[PDB]
C-alpha cells in the first residue's frame, strides 16, 4: 500500500470495490449456472459491473477524482440495474457530465483529498439524477 | 504398481488451477454462502427468541 | 509449460478418471436395480394405459387449462435426460397457449425446475424435490398426485413427459396424455360401460393419475441411471486419452530438462 | 529502514538512553554479492557474543537466509568452480552447514533463531530451501494458494512440522487436537476432488459435515496481526495456547457447527468467533 | 525454381524487356552455413537501394529468417564463443537486431517486410522465434493444431497480433468486431477442459450458444487460397475487408445460428456460407 500511498477519497470506495471483486472472483468461476439470486446473482452482477467499470481505454489517463466518481457510481450499487454491456457507455457519459456540469464537485474532491459526508450527498444527487436521465 | 510412474494425490484437481479446480472452488462457495445465510437467519431468530424471553 | 505444470494437469486428470470410473460403477449398480423393478412397474403402467388403449379417448377440441408433468431427477451428469424433457415441455407450451389453454407445469425434478425456473417459473404450480436420490415407488407418486389434487388447480387436460427406457444406451422422451377431466373421461367410448358413475369415474381418473405418475418415474429413473453410467464411462475414456497424451508430453519434458541441465553444466565446465 | 524506525518508536531501540534490546546488521540487495554472503556471519557472530561472553538468551532474526546461498552462486563461477545442479555452487551444503551449525543453543547459552527462507519459484525441491530443512527444528511453510484464499498467515497446515510436536512434550490433548485438525484438512483435500465432478449437492451428509468443519478450521487458522493492522485493517490479536487448543477442539467436536464460516475468519479466540457471528445476525 | 517460373508466367519477371518488378536473391539450404547467414543481408541491401536511392516503395518478402539465425549458431561454435541458452550464438539478439533494424521504413521510402519465421518444434519460447517478436509490427502465428482440425490458413486467432488494431486507426466497428470474435473464441477455449471431460451436455444453454457460435467463427476464419487451388480443389476467394467485418458481425449477432457450422468451412464471404448451407440439404 506504500504506507497509505493512496488518497483517502480513493481508499473509501476502493476498499469496498476490492472486497466485492474478491467475493465475485471466488463465486463466479463456474459458467455452469444451475439459482441463488439473493446470495450469488446479486454478488456476481455487482462484480460484472465493477469489472466493466475497471475496463479502460488506451492513452486516456483519468484524474484521481474522476476515478473516485466512477468507482463511487459503481460501488454504491447505483449501476447494479444498468445493463452489463451498457456500463461502459454509462462510464463515459457520466465522466463527461461530471466534468462539464459538476466540475466544482471534482475540484472539491481533489482539494480536500477526502469525500466527506456532504460531498457524498452531493455525489448521491449527481449520480441518481444522471442515472435516471441516462437513458432518454 | 511400479513406483516410477507418476502418482497423483489428494487435492490435485484444485492444485492444478484449471477449469475443474475453479468449478470446485466456486461450487463450494455457492453452497456454503447459502448455508451461512440460513445459519445466520436461524441465529437471528434465536436472538429474537431470547430477547422475547 | 514447465514439467511442474504438466505434472499438475496429469495428476488432476488421473484423479478425475478414477472418480468417474467409480461413479460409473455405482451408476451401473443403481441402473441394475432400476431395470430390475422396471419390469414389475411396466405391466402396472400398462394397466393404466389400457384405459385409453381400449376406450379410445381424445381431448374434445380444447381445454381451458392444461397440466404438463415433466418427470426427472434432481441429480445431473446424465447427458440430456433432463434437457430432452425440458425441450419437450418447452415445445408443448409453445404448441399450446396458442389456443388459449393455460398450461401449468409441475416440475418433478429440481433439474426440470431450474431449467425452466428462468423462463416458465410462472407456469410452475408445485415442484417436487428429492427425486432420483431414492428409487421411486407408488407412495412417492401417491404424494405427488395427492399434493397435485391438494393444489385444487383445474387440470382438465394433463400431459406427462418422461424419458422412457429403450435400451442400455438409448432412451425416448415419451409423452402420455392425461384425460383427467370427468367430461373427457365420459365420452362416447364409455356409452357401453355399465356400472361406472361420474363420481367413481373422477376417482378412477385420480387413481390413474397417481399410478401413471408411478410408472413414468420408474422409466425415467432407469433411463437416468443408464445415461449416467454411459456418461461416466465416456468421461473416463476421455480422461484416459488425455492422460496418455499428457504422459507423452511429461516424458518429453523430463528428458528435455535433464538434457538442458547437462548442457548447462558442461558449458560451465568448459568455460573454466 | 521501516524496521529501524518501527523499533525506535516501539522502544526496542532507544536513541537517547542505553536500554536498546536489539542490534541490527544489514546488508541489502544493493550490496555486492560478496557482502551479501557474510552479513549473516556478522550477525551470528554478534549473537554468539551475546551467548558465550554473556550468558544470556538471544534471538537471532535473519531475513532471506537464501541470499547467503544465492550470493555464493553469483561468485562461484569467477572463483573457478564447476556449476552444481540447477546452477548453485558445488559448495552449497557444506557452506550452509558451516553457517548454520554456529547458530545453535550451546550449554553455555540459548539462541532462539528465526530464519526466513525464500523458496525460489515456490519450489521447495530447489536445493537452497531443501538443504536448509535439515538444519531447522521447527519449520513453517507459507503456501501461496492459502494466501490467495486470504488466510493470513498463510501457514500450510499440512506441511509445517516441529520436532517438539510429541504428545510427551506438547501434551496429549494438544497433540490429539493438532493431529485431528491435520487429518480433517487432509480429508477435505480428498473430498474436493470428488466435489469437482459430483457437485456439492451430491456428497453425503458426512462428506458435507467434514467439508464444513474443515472450512471452519481453515478460517479459524487465520489470525489478524498487529504488524498487519496497516494491511488488513483489523486490530491485531494474540491467542493463548490454551485458548487455541480449546477453540480448535470445540470446532472439531462440532459445538460451533451452527455458526457461519465467515464468523471464524480473521478472529482471535473462539469467543471472538462466536461474538462476530452475533454481529452479522444483528446486521442481517 | 517454382516461384521463378511462376513469376515469369505472370509477367512479374519479364525475360524480354526491363518491365520486371521483382528482384530475387537466393541463399537456399544447399548453401554452406556462412552463405545462409548473409543472403538475407543481400536481399536487404538490394531492397535498401530501391527504398533510398530510387525512393520507391518496396515489398521485401524474406523466407525463413530463422535460417539466418540458425546459420549463425552453426558458425558461432567454430568462431570460439561460449554457447548461449539452447546452443544458439551469444550474439543472437544483437545480430538479429542489426539485420532487422535495417529493414525499416524511413522518411525516404517504405519497405513492407513480410518475413516468414520458422519456430523450432512448434515452440515459440525458443530463443530465435522469441527474439523476432520484438521486431515486428504485425505478427501472424500459424498453429499445427488448427491445421490438424483442417482450418486453413492455420492462423491462431488468439495469438496473432498487430499494432494497427487501434480503434482510432482501423475503425471502431472493425475494432469491436475483432475484439468480440477474440472474446468468444477465448471463452470457448476456457470451456474446452470441461467439454473434453464431462461433455457438452453439462453446459449452460447460454454456454452452448457461445460454443456453437465460436465454432462457426473458427470455420469462417478458414478461407480457400488461390495458391492452394491445386491442393484442395476449391477455387480461392479473395474477400474484401468490409465483407469480412460484416460477415463476422452477422455471425456474432446470431443471424446465422440456424446454419450448420460445416457451411462456414472453407468459404469466402458469408453469402457463400449461406449458399453452402442451403446446398447442404
Amino acid at each position: 500500500v506504500g504506507s497509505a500511498a493512496q488518497t483517502r477519497a480513493m481508499k473509501q470506495v476502493a476498499g469496498t470495490m476490492k472486497l466485492e471483486l474478491a467475493q465475485y472472483r471466488e463465486v463466479a468461476a463456474f459458467a455452469q449456472f444451475g439459482d441463488l439470486d439473493a446470495a450469488t446473482q446479486q454478488l456476481l452482477s455487482r462484480g460484472v459491473r465493477l469489472t466493466e467499470l475497471l475496463k479502460q481505454g488506451q492513452y486516456a489517463p483519468m484524474a484521481i477524482e474522476e476515478q473516485v466518481a466512477v468507482i463511487y457510481a459503481g460501488v454504491r450499487g447505483y449501476l447494479d440495474k444498468l445493463e452489463p454491456s451498457k456500463i461502459t457507455k454509462f462510464e463515459n457519459a457520466f465522466l463527461s457530465h461530471v466534468i462539464s456540469q459538476h466540475q466544482a464537485l471534482l475540484g472539491k474532491i481533489r482539494a480536500d483529498g477526502k469525500i466527506s459526508e456532504e460531498t457524498d450527498a452531493k455525489l448521491k444527487e449527481i449520480v441518481t439524477n444522471f442515472l435516471a436521465g441516462f437513458e432518454a | 504398481d511400479t513406483p516410477e510412474g507418476v502418482r497423483s494425490g489428494a487435492g490435485a484437481v484444485r492444485d492444478a488451477g484449471g477449469a475443474f479446480g475453479k468449478k470446485e472452488q466456486a461450487d463450494e462457495e455457492r453452497y456454503f454462502r447459502a448455508r451461512a445465510r440460513e445459519q445466520l437467519a436461524a441465529l437471528k431468530k434465536h436472538h429474537e427468541n431470547e430477547i422475547s424471553h | 509449460a514447465t514439467l511442474k505444470d504438466i505434472t499438475r494437469r496429469l495428476k488432476s486428470i488421473k484423479n478425475i478418471q478414477k472418480i468417474t470410473k467409480s461413479m460409473k460403477m455405482v451408476a451401473a449398480a443403481k441402473y441394475a436395480r432400476a431395470e430390475r423393478d422396471l419390469k414389475p412397474a411396466r405391466v402396472y403402467g400398462i394397466g393404466s394405459l389400457a384405459l385409453y388403449e381400449k376406450a379410445d379417448i381424445k381431448v374434445p377440441e380444447d381445454k381451458k387449462k392444461h397440466l404438463i408433468i415433466g418427470v426427472s431427477s434432481d441429480r445431473g451428469l446424465c447427458g440430456a435426460i433432463h434437457s430432452s424433457v425440458a425441450k419437450q415441455i418447452k415445445s408443448e407450451v409453445a404448441n399450446l397457449t396458442a389456443a388459449g389453454k393455460e398450461v401449468k407445469i409441475v416440475g418433478v425434478g429440481d433439474k426440470i425446475r431450474g431449467i425452466l425456473h428462468r423462463t416458465h417459473s410462472d407456469q410452475f404450480l408445485v415442484t417436487f424435490k428429492e427425486v432420483g436420490r431414492k428409487p421411486p415407488t407408488f407412495g412417492d407418486a401417491s404424494v405427488i398426485a395427492l399434493e397435485l389434487l391438494n393444489s385444487g388447480y383445474e387440470f382438465d387436460e394433463g400431459s406427462i413427459i418422461f424419458n422412457r427406457f429403450r435400451s442400455v444406451i438409448s432412451y425416448k422422451t415419451e409423452e402420455k396424455p392425461i384425460f383427467s377431466l370427468d367430461t373427457v373421461a365420459s365420452a362416447e367410448s364409455m356409452s357401453i360401460y355399465d356400472d361406472i358413475d361420474a363420481d367413481v369415474l373422477r376417482n378412477y381418473q385420480e387413481y390413474s393419475l397417481a399410478n401413471i405418475i408411478y410408472y413414468s418415474l420408474k422409466e425415467s429413473t432407469t433411463s437416468e441411471q443408464s445415461a449416467r453410467m454411459t456418461a461416466m464411462d465416456n468421461a473416463s475414456k476421455n480422461a484416459s486419452e488425455m492422460i496418455d497424451k499428457l504422459t507423452l508430453t511429461f516424458n518429453r519434458t523430463r528428458q528435455a530438462v535433464i538434457t538442458k541441465e547437462l548442457i548447462e553444466i558442461i558449458s560451465g565446465a568448459a568455460a573454466l | 529502514n521501516d524496521l529501524y524506525h518501527e523499533m525506535i518508536e516501539s522502544g526496542v531501540i532507544n536513541l537517547k538512553d542505553a536500554t536498546s534490546k536489539v542490534a541490527l546488521v544489514y546488508g541489502q540487495m544493493n550490496e555486492p554479492p560478496g557482502a551479501r554472503a557474510r552479513v549473516a556471519l556478522t550477525g551470528l557472530t554478534v549473537a554468539e557474543y551475546f551467548r558465550d561472553q554473556e550468558g544470556q538468551d538471544v534471538l537471532l532474526f535473519i531475513d532471506n537466509i537464501f541470499r547467503f546461498t544465492q550470493a555464493g552462486s553469483e561468485v562461484s563461477a569467477l572463483l573457478g568452480r564447476i556449476p552444481s545442479a540447477v546452477g548453485y555452487q558445488p559448495t552449497l551444503a557444506t557452506d550452509m552447514g558451516t553457517m548454520q551449525e554456529r547458530i545453535t543453543t550451546t550449554k553455555k547459552g540459548s539462541i532462539t533463531s528465526v530464519q526466513a527462507i525464500y523458496v525460489p519459484a515456490d519450489d521447495l525441491t530447489d536445493p537452497a530451501p531443501a538443504t536448509t530443512f535439515a538444519h531447522l527444528d521447527a519449520t513453517t511453510v507459507l503456501s501461496r494458494a492459502i494466501a490467495e484464499l486470504g488466510i493470513y498467515p498463510a501457514v500450510d497446515p499440512l506441511d509445517s512440522t516441529s520436532r517438539i510436536m510429541d504428545p510427551n512434550i506438547v501434551g496429549s490433548e494438544h497433540y490429539d487436537v493438532a493431529r485431528g485438525v491435520q487429518k480433517i484438512l487432509q480429508d477435505y483435500k480428498s473430498l474436493q476432488d470428488i466435489i469437482a465432478i459430483l457437485g456439492m449437492d451430491e456428497l453425503s451428509e458426512e462428506d458435507k459435515l467434514t467439508v464444513s468443519r474443515a472450512r471452519k478450521i481453515q478460517r479459524f487458522l487465520s489470525q489478524p496481526f498487529q504488524v498487519a493492522e496497516v494491511f488488513t485493517g483489523h486490530l491485531g490479536k494474540l491467542v493463548p495456547l490454551k485458548e487455541t487448543i480449546k477453540g480448535f477442539q470445540q470446532i472439531l467436536a462440532g459445538e460451533y457447527d451452527h455458526l457461519p464460516e465467515q464468523a471464524f475468519y480473521m478472529v482471535g479466540p473462539i469467543e471472538e468467533a462466536v461474538a462476530k457471528a452475533d454481529k452479522l445476525a444483528e446486521e442481517h
